[PDB]
RNA sequence: GUUAUCCGGAAUGAUUGGGCGUAAAGCGUCUGUAGGUGGCUUUUUAAGUCCGCCGUCAAAUCCCAGGGCUCAACCCUGGACAGGCGGUGGAAACUACCAAGCUGGAGUACGGUAGGGGCAGAGGGAAUUUCCGGUGGAGCGGUGAAAUGCGUAGAGAUCGGAAAGAACACCAACGGCGAAAGCACUCUGCUGGGCCGACACUGACACUGAGAGACGAAAGCUAGGGGAGCGAAUGGGAUUAGAUACCCCAGUAGUCCUAGCCGUAAACGAUGGAUACUAGGCGCUGUGCGUAUCGACCCGUGCAGUGUUGUAGCUAACGCGUUAAGUAUCCC
């Protein structure tokens, strides 16, 4: 567990190509805040928390199979960027968009986390934490 | 008793059982499998006391003042 | 469109039993493609069930109004890499030979592509085809997220 | 047009942008210093980071917008994105710092239990060889077939004695421990790890590792012992065109022990390490729980390791598949 949201973000992917829609991670503010995030963009079904021997789990519903397991046109897409080994930072007119837009670019800022339309909204830069399709 | 979890009792008891192993590593010299534990022991036992040295200069000092532990290697 | 023609050999103890490999893409040229491979003695009869194997095998590449990609995407069969991303109208379609003409004979008028990896034909022109298999055209990425359009394009 | 030079194509030195089971490629294995990265919560600070404003980064060139040589090249005017450094004003999420906290990571104690782990010291029996006898009296031994060889100075065979060294039948198993090398007749003693169950405790003490250190099959070497069997070298007998080989008969180093050196192996899982996460089926070893009886099973299960098929996914294929060659992060 070098990196956390990393994992996370593993966890969901691993998750996903498996065709299971509940998956087990542990909370933190940022996972927290990312998962909330992540419903407001509408890639993932329902989140809730959980807690036993002061130990907290989101469990993440997610997005059904699409009209069957076998004929799978789209897959849900999750690249880490700023890792421990190399941080990456943009400018404001750097800040990445995925996919002409269709995907979504995850900041921290001074301001807290956001999405890549927020950091224009409000003219921000800042630590590029992920790439989600 | 006292607490057996306590960083300067953990150095006591591995400095202990270390001096301990010393008779045996003098006595059988071809006891390799022996010593192998006795070098990782050691290691565990450095380890805390860097450890200690970062967190309270005070009691880190104090303790290999007591249990007679040769200086650190930081110098 | 008939892309490559080779001539694969089994043995036999008499000699050399020689076949002619057809690897052969069709499209309307409409924005709907497909490929096929075939086997045969002569040319003709190769290209020809090169042509069947592709028509029952066919697919449709997702088209902007300028006709172009709706987004940038990469693709992987075998040791073909496949590299495709939307072009500004009035640059035509660059590329290399299989992707060249899959893309071509679909109907995408301006494309940039290139295969990285290797070289082969056939495994390039599958590969141009998963790619533009998995594109996604923005309507239904709207569908998907339940996001409305104006919202995504910001 | 040809030659020379440089960049491209070359993802062919790869940050963006590759690899290391079999293609070139994982140190033989660990311990560990510098170095890199490192769990959660609150606060602080503001070094990175971000936003605003100012100074500057000469003119020419490149880029944009006009103008002049009839056009263009070229010249002239005006202006600017990048990107850098320096000052100042703000933001505080993330890395970093500062103060206090938290256990699930790492350890300590406690109680269990399995084991060819290792070193040392005792003891054991088969079998083989030689020697000393008794019997007996022509061949033994060996090969594809022979011969060398051993034997009337009594061989082999058989019984009875001693003596010596080395190796440990059955158990043994697609089983056990070990970091790897390896470790097995028995036993005792000194000791290294492992794993499991309990909150008993400390509270990030972690992971890796350039240099460096320790161990490291066999052959080999120095010194002293020891010397049955086997057996390089060597010799004889064959076989063969030849036979410096294969086979046979002898047989020295060496194999063994003590104290060292050597540091190499297909030292192989041809697979560096740690962590997280992703179907099953059938098995085994250790323990724990509930059940079964109240002690052996039995069942279901929790861990820890170990084996065989196989889904997703991966791969050039073969195959790998919770013990990954899968999905990611860190170090070498
Ligand atoms: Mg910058
Ligand atoms: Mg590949
Ligand atoms: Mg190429
Ligand atoms: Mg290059
Ligand atoms: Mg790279
Ligand atoms: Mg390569
Ligand atoms: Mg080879
Ligand atoms: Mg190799
Ligand atoms: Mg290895
Ligand atoms: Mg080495
Ligand atoms: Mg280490
Ligand atoms: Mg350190
Ligand atoms: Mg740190
Ligand atoms: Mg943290
Ligand atoms: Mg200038
Ligand atoms: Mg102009
Ligand atoms: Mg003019
Ligand atoms: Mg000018
Ligand atoms: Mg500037
Ligand atoms: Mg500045
Ligand atoms: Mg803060
Ligand atoms: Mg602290
Ligand atoms: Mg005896
Ligand atoms: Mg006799
Ligand atoms: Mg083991
Ligand atoms: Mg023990
Ligand atoms: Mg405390
Ligand atoms: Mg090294
Ligand atoms: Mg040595
Ligand atoms: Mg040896
Ligand atoms: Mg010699
Ligand atoms: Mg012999
Ligand atoms: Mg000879
Ligand atoms: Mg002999
Ligand atoms: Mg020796
Ligand atoms: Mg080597
Ligand atoms: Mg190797
Ligand atoms: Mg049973
Ligand atoms: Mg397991
Ligand atoms: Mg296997
Ligand atoms: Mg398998
Ligand atoms: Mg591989």
């Amino acid at each position: 567990g070098k990196d956390t949201i990393a994992d996370i973000i593993t966890c969901i992917r691993n998750a996903d190509m498996n065709r299971k829609g509940t998956v087990r991670i542990v909370s933190t503010n940022i996972t927290e805040n990312i998962v909330k995030i992540l419903l407001r963009e509408g890639f993932i079904e329902n989140a809730r928390k959980h807690q036993e021997r002061n130990k907290y789990f989101l469990v993440l519903t997610l997005r059904h199979r699409r009209n069957k397991k076998g004929p799978y046109l789209n897959t849900f897409h999750l690249k880490r960027v700023s890792r421990p080994g190399l941080r990456i930072y943009s400018n404001y007119q750097r800040i990445p968009r995925i996919l002409g837009g269709m995907g979504i670019a995850i900041l921290s800022t001074s301001r807290g986390i956001m999405t890549d339309r927020e950091a224009r909204l409000e003219g921000i830069g800042g630590e590029i934490l992920c790439y989600i399709w | 008793e006292e607490n057996k979890g306590s960083v300067e009792f953990q150095v006591f008891c591995f400095t202990n059982k270390i001096r301990r192993l010393t008779l045996h590593l003098e006595l059988h010299k071809k006891d390799y499998s022996s010593q192998r534990g006795l070098r990782k022991t050691l290691g565990k036992r450095q380890r805390l006391l860097a450890y200690l040295l970062k967190i309270n200069g005070v009691r880190y000092k104090e303790l290999i003042s007591k249990l007679n532990i040769r200086e650190l290697k930081t110098r | 469109n008939v892309v490559q023609v080779r001539r694969v050999t089994k043995v036999v103890k008499g000699g050399k039993h020689m076949r002619f490999r057809a690897i052969v893409v069709v499209g309307d040229k409409k924005g709907q493609v497909g490929v096929g491979v075939g086997k045969a003695k002569e040319v003709v009869s190769a290209v020809q069930k090169a042509a069947v194997d592709a028509r029952r095998n066919i697919i449709t590449v997702p088209m902007t109004k300028y006709l172009t990609f709706p987004h940038r995407n990469e693709a992987d069969y075998g040791a073909a890499r496949v590299m495709l991303r939307p072009a500004a109208p009035g640059t035509g379609v660059i590329a290399g030979g299989a992707v060249r003409t899959v893309l071509e004979m679909a109907g995408v008028e301006n494309a940039l592509g290139k295969q990285l990896g290797s070289n082969n034909a056939l495994n390039n022109a599958r590969a141009t085809i998963v790619a533009v298999q998995t594109m996604r055209q923005f309507s239904d990425v709207a569908r998907d997220r339940g996001i409305p359009m104006e919202e995504l394009w910001k």
